[PDB]
C-alpha cells in the first residue's frame, strides 16, 4: 500500500502558457502510473498511462514524465476548459490494486 | 457505443442492504477484468472489488465480508450485492474495465449516488 | 547413484513461470543431505510430509517443477491458493503433497537493460486445470478480429514482460522457486536411500 501525495493544491496559470503538477509516492513505484483528468461534473478521463505513454485520442498537448517515486504531468497551452481535478493512480500489484491521490485543482486567471 | 450504465443509486436505511447494477456494450465483461470504484463527496477515490475473467474475485479489507461480486454472463452485465450499509459508504459508486500495465482504467461509469437514510 | 538435483538448481538457466520446466526423477538414491540443507535456501515448507520422514520417506518418481516469479508473488504458489499465477498461469493441486523452495534470485538473473526475456501470463480465458501447460502465441480478445487485423482495442498479447532492473525493492526481485511432487502409482520405487 504505496500512498501518493500530489502538490502543490492549486494552479492558477494565464492561458496559453505550461502547467506542472506534480505526485508524490512513498515507495517505489518504478514506472507504473497514470493520469486522470476528471472535469467537473461526470466520471475521471485517463490521459497518459505506464510512465508518459499518451492515451489514444489524448491531445499531445499533455506531457507526463518522472520515475522511481516521483513524477510530474506537464501541459503546453492551457485552454479555457482545461480546468478540472487532476489524479496519479499508481499499480504496482495491479491483480488485485489500485491506490488513488488527493486531486489538484487547476483554474485560470 | 462502448459504455457502461449503471442502476440501484438511492436511499436505504443503515444497516439496511441494496444492490447495484452494471450494463456494458460493444465490449464483453465475462473475459475483462472488471473493477467496481467509488468516491465520497469531496473526497479522492477508492478500490472497492474486482472480478475476474476465471471466476476468482476479491474485495479491498475495508469492505471485507459484506460486499459480493457477481455477474450476468448471459446478457453482458456485471452486479454488486452491499449489505451493512454504514455511515462511511455514503458514495458515488463507479463501474470500470481495467486492463493495467496494457492501459489503465479507461471507460467508466456515469455513477450513481448511494446516500443513506441518515 | 545420485540423482541429478545438483544440475536441476545449479543450472542457473531457469526460463519462465510461462512454459514452466519438469524433470521426472527416477532410478537414484535420493540423500537429501544438501536439500533443505545447504545455506543459501531462502524458504523451505512441505505439506502432507516432515522434513525428516521425509529424508526417510522413499517414493516412485518425482516431479521437479522450477520456474522463476516476482517475490511479492510467492505467497500464490499453495495449495488451491487464488490469485493470478495461480489461476491462470500454474495451478498445484489442493492435496499437493511436497515442497516448494524460493531463492531471491536479485543478482543472478538481472540486467540494468532490463532483465525482462521472460513474460508472464496475464490473459487467460478460464481458470487451470492442475498441472495445465498452456504456452501459447495467440491474442486473447474483445472485439471481433485479433491484433493481427486490429489495433489498440483487442489487440492483446499473453506475454507481457517483467522489466527485471536493479533499482527494483526486494518485492520486484525475481525469486526462483522449485516444487517436488512425490507420486506414489502401483510402481517399483527407484528413489529411495
Amino acid at each position: 500500500e504505496r500512498v501518493m501525495t500530489q502538490s502543490p493544491a492549486t494552479l492558477s496559470v494565464s492561458p496559453g502558457e505550461r502547467a506542472t503538477l506534480s505526485c508524490r509516492a512513498s515507495e517505489s513505484v518504478s514506472s507504473d502510473l497514470a493520469w486522470y483528468q476528471q472535469k467537473p461534473g461526470q466520471a475521471p478521463r485517463l490521459l497518459i498511462y505506464g510512465a508518459s505513454t499518451r492515451a489514444t485520442g489524448i491531445p499531445a498537448r499533455f506531457s507526463g514524465s518522472g520515475s522511481g517515486t516521483e513524477f510530474t504531468l506537464t501541459i503546453s497551452s492551457l485552454q479555457s476548459e482545461d480546468s478540472a481535478v487532476y489524479y496519479c493512480q499508481q499499480y504496482n500489484n495491479w491483480p488485485p490494486g489500485y491506490t488513488f491521490g488527493q486531486g489538484t485543482k487547476l483554474e485560470i486567471k | 457505443e462502448v459504455q457502461l450504465v449503471e442502476s440501484g443509486g438511492g436511499l436505504v436505511q443503515p444497516g439496511g442492504s441494496l444492490r447495484l447494477s452494471c450494463a456494458a456494450s460493444g465490449i464483453t465483461v465475462s473475459r475483462n477484468y472488471m473493477s467496481w470504484v467509488r468516491q465520497a463527496p469531496g473526497k479522492g477515490l477508492e478500490w472497492v472489488s474486482v472480478m475476474f475473467a476465471g471466476g476468482s474475485t476479491f474485495y479491498a479489507d475495508s469492505v471485507k465480508g459484506r460486499f459480493t461480486i457477481s455477474r450476468d454472463n448471459s446478457k453482458n452485465t456485471l452486479y454488486l450485492q452491499m449489505n451493512s450499509l454504514r455511515a462511511e459508504d455514503t458514495a458515488v459508486y463507479y463501474c470500470a474495465r481495467d486492463l493495467g500495465v496494457v492501459g489503465a482504467t479507461d471507460y467508466w461509469g456515469q455513477g450513481t449516488l448511494v446516500t443513506v437514510s441518515s | 547413484n545420485l540423482c541429478p538435483f545438483d544440475e536441476v538448481f545449479n543450472a542457473t538457466r531457469f526460463a519462465s513461470v510461462y512454459a514452466w520446466n519438469r524433470k521426472r526423477i527416477s532410478n537414484c538414491v535420493a540423500d537429501y543431505s544438501v536439500l533443505y540443507n545447504f545455506a543459501p535456501f531462502f524458504a523451505f515448507k512441505c505439506y502432507g510430509v516432515s522434513p525428516t520422514k521425509l529424508n526417510d520417506l522413499c517414493f516412485t518418481n518425482v516431479y521437479a517443477d522450477s520456474f522463476v516469479i516476482r517475490g511479492n508473488e510467492v505467497s500464490q504458489i499453495a495449495p488451491g491458493q487464488t490469485g493470478n499465477i495461480a489461476d491462470y498461469n500454474y495451478k498445484l493441486p489442493d492435496d499437493f503433497t511436497g515442497c516448494v523452495i524460493a531463492w531471491n534470485s536479485n543478482k543472478l538473473d538481472s540486467k540494468v537493460g532490463g532483465n525482462y526475456n521472460y513474460r508472464y501470463r496475464l490473459f487467460r480465458k478460464s481458470n487451470l486445470k492442475p498441472f495445465e501447460r498452456d504456452i501459447s502465441t495467440e491474442i486473447y480478445q474483445a472485439g471481433n478480429k485479433p491484433c493481427n487485423g486490429v489495433a489498440g482495442v483487442n489487440c492483446y498479447f499473453p506475454l507481457q514482460s517483467y522489466g527485471f532492473r536493479p533499482t527494483y525493492g526486494v518485492g520486484h526481485q525475481p525469486y526462483r522457486v522449485v516444487v517436488l511432487s512425490f507420486e506414489l502409482l502401483h510402481a517399483p520405487a527407484t528413489v529411495c536411500g
